[PDB]
């Protein structure tokens, strides 16, 4: 016979002891552990709510792979990819380049907690964490690798994060701040709680429904398998937060949550928002990015935050409002700067699409619509050259995304500038500036792409030079996803 | 004489980097900005005058002031706005 | 020219051999090694920037291309769970079936006492190796080196897991012994453990990646394996404990795989003059704690002195075969 | 360490012994074993060419199921079935009803060999055989069961072989003669050699390519998984045939092969031929049923038969010729009698289709084409009632299929009648009649549907009565697969 | 009215409970029971028609609805390979690992001799059960009864397989013994086997389905299991053969499942007056051969008479618990 | 008087069961057969006469012979063929 899990589980995490041959601080350096003057004894109240042991893990996870890898082999000759909507293909190319290596990087972020947490329970969970993102990174390399021979852009699933292409830098700037360069307790809050629990879990659900709705099985199955792994490790920040609140530290914990949520949101507004509202074809649009945010992300945050004993972040109302705006900015920047990404962006402003946009966002045609009016006239009039750029946008110094916002009859583009030790910095929002201010030493001497341009680091110091510097060449450089087909609606 | 600024063009959606000259008047700053905005994403308004304003504090420069005299930080952000005058 | 579609990933192009699954999902993946002067996309003076400049890039253990490392076993996540789900069916099968047969009831009172002292408290040393191998993961200079440390760390969790489980089965069968309550005082106060505990506590703050590899990979693990698996295991069998004799031989399979990759790593280091000497100094600094660890533990066992001589020579053997 | 398979494999089949407490003939009754006066010693030269042992089997087969069942769960919400070509749906409905239970029945046919073969090697192979068809029958029930709620016709995957609907009787009449009611050595020749090796193995390959070509993954994966099981048991008749030839019995073995191949072919001409040439849409037609027969079935037979030391069956030339004809007959009968099957047959005689038919079969429009000319005129002229029947076709007394053949300017329909003990029997071909003649006692008193009709066993003795007797009702009764859409081409 | 689409298969409709996977792929599948007067779609006087009229429909063991039978374990092909691939990893794990450890080399010369006589030659009795269970498959009146016999037959092939494999490992380790060459003469001529051999040779021509069930399912198997698995197995362990002690306990898991379904079958038969008496006569006719089988085999073992008394009573126990 | 036969209609593709009467002439046999063949799958040939022939041996019955006199086995197969006469 076999024991019941609950009878021996506790022994798997009864692993703390009192060092003798080295000191506690030596073995758990504050800069790696972030124990924050709360004692080993007090970190032991840490109780993961979802439990799993080694044999359960290797057995359930052997089954998940068998499934996903068999679905993939079975659909491979069919080539769904050669006849997918080109906005879908693009969604895949963007996802693979932005995330595959950052998934892999998250195994180190998990390893940080696995070695340096003072919660025995956190260390073991993070071991499984560390395994999970080993899987995510490898399966997200193995999948896109199917498509290398169809287009160099698929090589970006591996290369992106090795380049200085601006989107890759916005990715690293996020990931590194959240999970690579923070102490263990911080990583548990800022990554597993704010980003993973806060955003990934739902995002991957929506993303899996869309693959299916697009007719892309392989991908639906991949995403939705990865998604079933999430909460096993995502749950880790929860108990950390209880512990900080119950000891002196509600404000340290608040402040970390505040920063991680904004940072997340900004990434999400360029990586996800454009996709929902412009790339997925009209007849598949199930809800708007703003709808999706309100229903599946934002209320889960207030629920979580109330249960933890924390407050809504000071920037909450602004954030609500920005659901109307930011991602429309980021889409327009990405489309407009399209030879600077490695995917083909989709304009998504055919008349039917503009109607949809107008009911999801009263005011759209009056604001966002004008810029697209002008882009459209030009295209109809055989002047395509006024629809690609000749300069750089200003890049925010915190999110590394362009500082953009409401155009047209409600013009409202603002720059939250700051002079700090003889340098001028630019911020796309009030919250982005405040992330720098509460912790200037963490960001001072970082330079965004524009900074580098201005500084002399990009040579030749023109657009062709910046292309080479970002590792982009013809064949990889983005262009209009439908090749300007939506333009015939206007003639 | 070459001097970088950040153009926040009226009714555009995005601040852009625009190299001006220290010798340029505001009117010539405004012309160099418009090139990245008028007929790409903003509609000409030819019964209007392009004025240059400091973004941070809303100071309006005269059409005729040159950049050298403006007291600007490299990379300073500037509203380019539609006025009569 | 538009860039042509490629046959494999760009960093692998023109190899002769079609890249394996293994190469495809394991190589050239760390990006913090892009810019040694600024590994992370933040301010270059953050503590974490410092930590990696010092403990990864200024390691004295050096190679021009650490990304060329290849795990001789070529584990990926998928083939790791194929392999360990097989071995776990075998080990959970032993647990279930020996329980059915009343095996815990057949052991003698003396032996039970020996399990409380020499077996139980390993939950600490094996969790300590888990922390040790997981530190190697997050500081090694290449993703193929990190991954061996990934899978190895999952093994060390495995061995903690077995021990957590049997310790419960032992407490249910001999509730008067303190199984489960007393391991921390034994590990903390028993002279037979203080050698190991010192060895591992000091190894756990060796921050330099090559030094962590050596201290955990080359010196602490063969010593822990020879003493706790080989020597306690065949004493176990000789005393009638067929379960622990087999369990330990089961874990020694993991341990041997950890040795195959450690050995590959060292073969690769020895391609640069200086490295052998670098590794040898590291071995000389740490080995006498290993000696002490084996001495204090094996000598408190039956036939103590002989268990001492064989653990000592079989662990030195591990390094001698890598050419150290 | 582990032994190598080849080192101990022989011991798994060193299981013959010399009975003592009962006699050899008691333990191996001739009527079940068919040892045919060849000794236990001589049956021991039996050597399966594909070997497998129990742990290899349960391990490779656990993987095949994991795959197939995961593909199925992953594609289920997508409902490919609700939007498949209705000729494809029909192909599925026919396959499931004709075969699911006959697969299951083949496990008994395998069990026959497993208990009663004198070849130790055959008994163990047949054990795995017996396992294989346990799988086939169960997975072919579990799959179609997905679709019960969409149409009663899917209930036929279970019910068909429990009814007296004429196609079900043609199925049993085949299966029972080949594999349920023969001695062990016979089953090994007639089922595993002639039908499975001869026809299934290739058929399932083609069928799997077609599922894929139709966009039906689930089914492609199901069929092509089952197909990887085939040759493990199909190989069993091969060594039996060597043994019979090498002892006195080339003619007993010949005669069994002859009978099984004809019987197979007839089944295949109604179940597969119509599907290839009329149901699968034109643009998916990869080759003709005749092409497929020549390339993938017929030459494999001559190769096999030459290697075994056997001859081409006396009926070979006729059989070649009939590739031009029979299945066109069976399709026309099934379409014409369509409310007597449980699937909707596809007419497949649109103009484009008739062109295709004409190049695959010079002469088609002149022969087969006329009948369809008349059916078409009627449909164009609003007289649909002259395109359904008012009587029964004559049923062949061996294959239980209608006696049909070349119409139009090459009229050639023949009836190979035989008077035997005061009864008149009807045969669709010279070979069908000869199957009865070489072994009249095996078939005498069987009665085909017409016989039953004529005899008084069907009451009311009219068409509505025959419908009830065949267990068919509105909702199950077949009609035109495209609902007469191909008719608009003619107006 | 067009016939409405149904919720499940027509023969299962209106059940209260949604039918399980098990019900869905196992029930009401034999069709030869449609027409008792003509089971196959051929001439009604073929030998095979006769065989089934006589041995299946005229069985004295009777029920109005044999299709209502349900395997208490609910095996289907898919869950059968999940279960046995688990147990096979465990058993192939024992093989691999005890080999690694030289276990065959530690057994005494006397014991080796005992394996050649009492263990080896089981390849015959276990193949004979395989033939025995596979006959039950092809004559039982319902597909749910056939399937239990399907999976059971695959087990009996399993036990032949283990034995085929160890017999090779034994011949490699003691090439002078004749392992692998001599089993047929032992099985044929050794008095210790002639009881079993007679029991099974006579059981193999019991053609009546209910009589085959009883003779193989109820009388021959508990006797073979108690003598070869329970009694040789714990003698094995007591002599140092840890592998065979565990292997046999591993096979006894299969055997117990064969008993769970046999027991369900008999519970179901006892719903019709007459059946108990029918089964009891069958048991009385066969049991004295089982007695002889146990006597001739167990008495040639060490502590023979006591192995005789316990095999006898534990196999009677199997039937006593079904109410026979 | 009711008597079953098997109709092999000229230019049709399939033999069918046709109940005739023992009193029927060949001409009335031919009419009862045509009903299952003409205008379902064979084209009328109105400058032609439907003759009845025994399938097995090719014996032509006169138009006017009745079934009773024909010497037929129940269920006997009959060619229904297009002739002048
Ligand atoms: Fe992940
Ligand atoms: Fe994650
Ligand atoms: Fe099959
Ligand atoms: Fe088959
Ligand atoms: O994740
Ligand atoms: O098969």
């Amino acid at each position: 016979s076999m024991l019941k899990r609950e009878d021996w589980y506790d022994l798997t995490r009864t692993t703390n002891w009192t060092p003798k041959y080295v000191t506690e601080n030596e073995l758990f350096p504050e800069e790696m552990s972030g124990a924050r003057g709360i004692s080993m004894e007090a970190w032991e109240k840490y109780d993961e709510p979802y439990k799993i042991t080694y044999p359960e893990y290797v057995s359930i996870q052997r089954e998940k792979d068998s499934g996903a890898y068999s679905i993939k082999a079975a659909l491979e000759r069919d080539g769904f990819v050669d006849r997918a909507d080109p906005g879908w293909v693009s969604t895949m190319q963007l996802h693979f380049g932005a995330i595959a290596l950052e998934e892999y990087a998250a195994s180190t972020a998990e390893a940080r907690m696995a070695r340096f947490a003072k919660a025995p329970g956190n260390r073991n969970m993070a071991t499984f964490g560390m395994m999970d993102e080993n899987r995510h990174g490898q399966i997200q390399l193995y999948f896109p690798y199917a498509n290398v021979k169809r287009s160099r852009k698929w090589d970006w699933a591996h290369k992106a994060i090795h380049t200085n292409e601006w989107a890759a830098i916005a990715a690293r700037s996020f990931f590194d701040d959240m999970m690579m360069t923070r102490d263990s307790v911080a990583v548990s809050i800022m990554l597993t709680f704010a980003f993973e629990t806060g955003f990934c879990n739902m995002q991957f659900l929506g993303l899996a429904a869309d693959a299916a709705e697009a007719g892309d099985h392989t991908f639906a199955s991949l995403i939705s398998s990865i998604q079933t792994d999430e909460s096993r490790h995502a749950q880790q920040g929860g108990p950390s937060l209880k512990i900080l609140v119950e000891n002196g530290k509600k404000d340290e914990a608040q402040q970390m949550v505040d920063v991680a949520i904004w940072r997340s949101w900004k990434l999400f507004s360029v990586l996800t928002g454009p996709i929902m509202d412009y790339y997925t074809p009209l007849e598949s649009r199930n809800q708007s990015f703003k709808e999706f945010m309100l229903e599946w992300i934002v209320a889960q945050f207030e629920r979580q935050l109330l249960d933890l004993g924390l407050d809504k972040p000071w920037y909450w109302d602004q954030f609500m409002q920005d659901l109307d705006e930011t991602h429309h900015g980021m889409h327009l920047g990405v489309w407009y700067w399209r030879p600077t990404v490695w995917w083909d962006p989709a304009a998504g402003v055919s008349p039917e699409e503009r109607e949809w946009l107008e009911e999801k966002y009263p005011g759209w045609n009056d604001t966002w619509g004008q810029c697209w009016d002008v882009i459209t006239d030009n295209l109809v009039n055989g002047k395509p050259e006024l629809t690609v750029p000749e300069t750089l946008p200003t890049i925010c110094n915190m999110c590394n995304l362009p500082i953009a916002h409401t155009p047209g009859n409600k013009w409202n583009v603002k720059d939250y500038q700051l002079e700090y030790e003889g340098r001028l910095y630019h911020f796309g929002s009030e919250a982005d500036r405040w992330c720098f201010q509460i912790d200037p030493e963490r960001y001072e001497n970082h330079t965004n792409l524009v900074d580098r341009f201005l500084k002399g680091e990009i040579q030749p110091a023109d657009l062709a030079g910046a292309l080479m510097y970002m590792s982009l060449e013809p064949g990889v450089m983005g262009d209009d996803a439908h090749d300007y087909e939506w333009v015939k609606a206007y003639q | 004489a070459t001097f970088p600024i950040m153009s926040n063009f009226e009714r555009d959606f995005v601040i852009q980097l625009v190299p001006v000259d220290t010798e340029d008047t505001m009117d010539q700053v405004a012309e160099k900005c418009a090139y990245h905005s008028i007929n790409r994403r903003v509609h000409p308004q030819p019964e209007k005058i392009l004025r240059v304003r400091r973004h941070e504090d809303g100071t309006l420069f005269p059409r005729g002031m040159i950049v050298s005299d403006a007291g600007l930080r490299p990379t300073e952000t500037l509203d380019i706005i539609f006025m009569d005058n | 020219e538009a860039l042509k579609p490629l046959k494999t990933w760009s960093h692998l192009a023109g190899n002769r051999r079609r890249p394996s699954e293994y190469e495809v999902v394991s190589t050239n993946l760390h990006y913090f090694t892009d810019n040694p002067e600024r590994p992370w996309e933040l301010d270059s003076n953050l503590p974490m920037q410092t930590w990696y400049k010092k403990y990864c890039f200024d390691s004295p253990l050096k190679h021009d291309d650490w990304n060329a490392f290849r795990d001789p076993d070529q584990l990926v996540y998928r083939t790791y769970n194929l392999l360990q789900d097989g071995q776990e069916s075998y080990v959970q099968g032993l647990f279930d079936q020996l329980n059915d047969r009343g095996h815990d009831q057949m052991l003698t009172r003396e032996w039970v006492e020996t399990l409380a002292r020499f077996y139980t408290p390993a939950r600490y040393l094996f969790h300590a190796l888990q922390m040790g191998s997981v530190y190697i993961h997050q500081i090694a200079p290449a993703s193929t080196i990190t991954n061996c440390a990934t899978y190895e760390t999952a093994d060390h969790l495995r061995w903690l897991t077995h021990t957590a489980y049997r310790t419960r089965e032992l407490a249910n069968c001999y509730p008067d012994v303190g199984f489960g309550k007393r391991e921390r005082d034994v590990w903390e106060n028993d002279p037979a453990w203080q050698g190991f505990r010192e060895l591992i506590e000091k190894a756990l703050i060796a921050w330099d990646w090559g030094e962590a590899f050596t201290a955990i990979n080359l010196v602490t693990k063969p010593a822990v394996e020879e003493a706790l698996l080989q020597q306690l295991g065949s004493l176990a069998q000789s005393e009638g404990d067929t379960l622990l004799g087999l369990l330990a031989q089961a874990q020694k399979r993991d341990a041997e795989r950890h040795r195959r990759w450690s050995s590959a790593l060292v073969k690769m280091a020895l391609e640069k003059e200086g490295n052998r000497e670098v590794l040898q100094k590291w071995v000389a600094k740490w080995e006498p704690l290993a000696d002490k660890a084996i001495e204090a533990y094996c000598s408190a066992l039956p036939d103590g002195e002989n268990a001492i001589v064989e653990a000592k020579s079989a662990s030195r053997y591990v390094r001698q075969m890598m050419g150290l």
